[PDB]
RNA sequence: CUUGAGUCUCGUAGAGGGGGGUAGAAUUCCAGGUGUAGCGGUGAAAUGCGUAGAGAUCUGGAGGAAUACCGGUGGCGAAGGCGGCCCCCUGGACGAAGACUGACGCUCAGGUGCGAAAGCGUGGGGAGCAAACAGGAUUAGAUACCCUGGUAGUCCACGCCGUAAACGAUGUCGACUUGGAGGUUGUGCCGGCGUGGCUUCCGGAGCUAACGCGUUAAGUCGACCGCCUGGGGAGUAC
RNA sequence: GGCCCCUUAGCUCAGUGGUUAGAGCAGGCGACUCAUAAUCGCUUGGUCGCUGGUUCAAGUCCAGCAGGGGCCACCA
RNA sequence: UGAGCCUUGAUGUGUAGGAUAGGUGGGAGGCUUUGAAGUGUGGACGCCAGUCUGCAUGGAGCCGACCUUGAAAUACCACC
C-alpha cells in the first residue's frame, strides 16, 4: 500500500487486557490487535499466552507496508510485558530499542480507596 | 501414598506369541478371574483381524493401537486458591493403559452376536481412524487444547 | 529505562539487560504503590513496624552465633 | 554576697510561623490527523461506553489540586502540628570566653489565650476523590461488603464552633544514685584523646499484684496544683 | 392511494444461480471440584409461503395472492 | 470531491478439463524479419493456478477444427 520500512510498536499492558499497535515514526497508526479480540474472555484474557497471540496477529495485519525495523515502547504493569517482545522478535522483525514509558506522578491527584475484600 | 515406597509387579508373557503386551490386554479384558475365557476371546478376535487385514496378528494390533494413544491430558492445579484445568504430558505406560481401556470399553458397548466379533470389528475400524475410541481421543485432545493458556 | 541494542549481540541478552535496568529503576513497585490511597497514620504505623522487625531480625541473627546446636 | 534567675558580645543546625512569586510530572476536558471493532470491569458477570467512529497513538490549548526520588526509630514546635524551588517580615533553641544586675524565684483556684477532623454563615472556585442518592450484582433476605455513575464536602478570604485512643493512657519545677551499643548537632588539644545539647535500643541495684520501669525512672527526696472512693441508672434529668 | 421493511430449523436472523443452506437460543451427555455456582468439550433441530419458466445446472428471475409497522397523499 | 454520457484496455479459473469457459459472429485463414517456436532483463494482475506487459538475446515460427466439454482458438473481426 505504501512502503515505510520503519515502525514503532506500542504495548499497553494493564491488569485486565493488552493492546498492541504499530505506528509510523510520526505516530500514525497502521494496525492493531487486542487479547480480547483473539478469542479470550475473562480470566484467560489476562495471561501472557493471549498477549503473544495478539502480538502475532498484529504482525500479521501490518504486513502490507514492508516494515523491517522496530522499536518497542512498553507501558503498564500487566502480565504481558515481555512475551509480546519475544513474539515480535519471532515474527521476523529487527529490534532496535526498548523503552519504558509508564506514567508516574510527581507528588498529583488522589487515588481511589482500598477495596475491603 | 504419603511416603513414596511402592514397587512394581512383574507380568508373564502370553504362551502362543511371547509378548507381555497381549498379556496386559488379556488382563484388562478379564472378568471374575477367568483368564482362559479372556485368552480364548482375544486369540479368536486377533486371528480374525489378522486374516482380514492379511499381514499378521502382532503388527496389525500395534498399528491399531498407535491410532488411539493420547498425547496430552487435563489435570487440576492451584495458584492462588483457585483451581484451573491444565494440560499435562502423559507417559508411555499410561498411554498404553489408556488406549487398551478405551478399546475394550468401546468394544463392549456394541450390538454384534459375540464379544470376539465385537472386538475384531472395533480393532479393524480403529486401525483406520473410525471408531469411538478415536473420537474419545480427539475429544480429550481438543479439550486439552482449549485450556492452553493455563499451562506453565 | 532507555535500552539501545548494540552491535552484534543476540536478542536474549538485550532483553535480560533491559529487564535488569527496569528492575533497578523501581517502576513496578511505584505502579503497585500508587494504586490506592493510604492514610498518613497507616503509613507511619507501617514504617514503625518495618523498623522494629528489622531490628529484631538483626539481633536474633547476631544472637544465634554464641549458641551451638549440638 | 554570688552559686539560682536574668542582660550584653561571636557563631551553628532546623518541614518553627505569616505574605508574595514560580517550575516539572500526571489525571480530566476541548479541537484536529492516522486508524478500525471492540473497550471497561470482576471470583464470574451485568449496568456503562462504541460503527453517529470508541479504546490505542501524535500535535495544540484550558483549568484545579498535590509536591515522586532526597527520606532516615532524621529535624523543629507549649500542645494541636510542620515537606518542591526563590525573595520579604518574624519567634525560639544550643555552644566558646568574658563583662554586668543582685534573689529579681517555683507553683498556681477563679481569669485570659491557642487548639486535628467533621460541622455552621457570607462571597468565590471546582481537575481528582467521595457521605446522601440511582442502577448492576451477591444472597433465604442485603437499606452492606464488590462494580458503574454521582451531589454536599475536600480548595481560598473573613467569622463561628471548642471537641478526639487531644496517648508516653505517665502534671510542672529542683537535687541525688552502677553500665553497654548507636543517631544527630556545637566545641578544645594532638585518625587519637577530651568536653556540652537533644534523641533510639538493652540492662544492674531498687521498686511493682504482675506485666514491666530502670540517670529521658514507674528508684531516693522536697514545693505547689488537678483528680478517686463498688457495678448499673449516668456524664443522664432539672 | 404512494414509497419503504419485515416469512429461511424451534425462533430471530446471513445465503453468490455451477459441485454451499450458515449463524445465534433452549434441552441433553460429558469434563474440573470432597461437593455446588462460575468456566470448558460434544450434541439433539431445515417444507426457504402454494404455483409458474428459463440455464447444462432454477433456493437465488419475476409473475398470481398474504400480516403489522414509519412518513406522505385524498372536496361522492 | 461526486453524478451522467461520451474514449480504450483489461475483466470475469463448475465438474470435466491442451483451457483463470459471456453470447453471437463474416467465421478456419490469419499473424508472419510491420523480429516468430524458446530463452534472459523486467513490471502488473492474480479464486495465487496462471494470464497480461516493457526490453534484450534469439532471429522468424504459431498454425485453426485436428481428442475427452455444450462450446474454442482474440489465426483477422462487427455487436453488446
Ligand atoms: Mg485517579
Ligand atoms: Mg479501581
Ligand atoms: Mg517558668
Ligand atoms: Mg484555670
Ligand atoms: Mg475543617
Ligand atoms: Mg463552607
Ligand atoms: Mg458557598
Ligand atoms: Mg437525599
Ligand atoms: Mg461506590
Ligand atoms: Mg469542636
Ligand atoms: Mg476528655
Ligand atoms: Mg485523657
Ligand atoms: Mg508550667
Ligand atoms: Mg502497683
Ligand atoms: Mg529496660
Ligand atoms: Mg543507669
Ligand atoms: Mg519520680
Ligand atoms: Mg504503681
Ligand atoms: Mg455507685
Ligand atoms: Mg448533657
Amino acid at each position: 500500500r505504501k512502503q515505510v520500512s520503519d515502525g514503532v510498536a506500542h504495548i499497553h499492558a494493564s491488569f485486565n487486557n493488552t493492546i498492541v499497535t504499530i505506528t509510523d515514526r510520526q505516530g500514525n497508526a497502521l494496525g492493531w490487535a487486542t487479547a480480547g479480540g483473539s478469542g479470550f474472555r475473562g480470566s484467560r484474557k489476562s495471561t501472557p499466552f493471549a498477549a503473544q497471540v495478539a502480538a502475532e496477529r498484529c504482525a500479521d495485519a501490518v504486513k502490507e507496508y514492508g516494515i523491517k525495523n522496530l522499536e518497542v515502547m512498553v507501558k503498564g504493569p500487566g502480565p504481558g510485558r515481555e512475551s509480546t517482545i519475544r513474539a515480535l522478535n519471532a515474527a521476523g522483525f529487527r529490534i532496535t530499542n526498548i523503552t519504558d514509558v509508564t506514567p508516574i506522578p510527581h507528588x498529583g491527584c488522589r487515588p481511589p480507596k482500598k477495596r475491603r475484600v | 501414598p504419603r511416603r513414596r515406597v511402592i514397587g512394581q509387579r512383574k507380568i508373564l508373557p502370553d504362551p502362543k506369541f511371547g509378548s507381555e503386551l497381549l498379556a496386559k490386554f488379556v488382563n484388562i479384558l478379564m472378568v471374575d478371574g477367568k483368564k482362559s475365557t479372556a485368552e480364548s476371546i482375544v486369540y479368536s478376535a486377533l486371528e480374525t483381524l489378522a486374516q482380514r487385514s492379511g499381514k499378521s496378528e502382532l503388527e496389525a494390533f500395534e498399528v491399531a493401537l498407535e491410532n488411539v494413544r493420547p498425547t496430552v491430558e487435563v489435570k487440576s492445579r492451584r495458584v492462588g486458591g483457585s483451581t484451573y484445568q491444565v494440560p499435562v504430558e502423559v507417559r508411555p505406560v499410561r498411554r498404553n493403559a489408556l488406549a487398551m481401556r478405551w478399546i475394550v470399553e468401546a468394544a463392549r458397548k456394541r450390538g454384534d452376536k459375540s464379544m470376539a466379533l465385537r472386538l475384531a470389528n472395533e480393532l479393524s475400524d480403529a486401525a483406520e481412524n473410525k471408531g469411538t475410541a478415536v473420537k474419545k481421543r480427539e475429544d480429550v485432545h481438543r479439550m486439552a487444547e482449549a485450556n492452553k493458556a493455563f499451562a506453565h | 529505562p532507555v535500552i539501545k541494542v548494540r552491535e552484534n549481540e543476540p536478542f536474549d541478552v538485550a532483553l535480560r539487560r533491559f529487564k535488569r535496568s527496569c528492575e533497578k529503576a523501581g517502576v513496578l513497585a511505584e505502579v503497585r504503590r500508587r494504586e490506592f490511597y493510604e492514610k498518613p497514620t497507616t503509613e507511619r504505623k507501617r514504617a514503625k513496624a518495618s523498623a522494629v522487625k528489622r531490628h529484631a531480625k538483626k539481633l536474633a541473627r547476631e544472637n544465634a552465633r554464641r549458641t551451638r546446636l549440638y
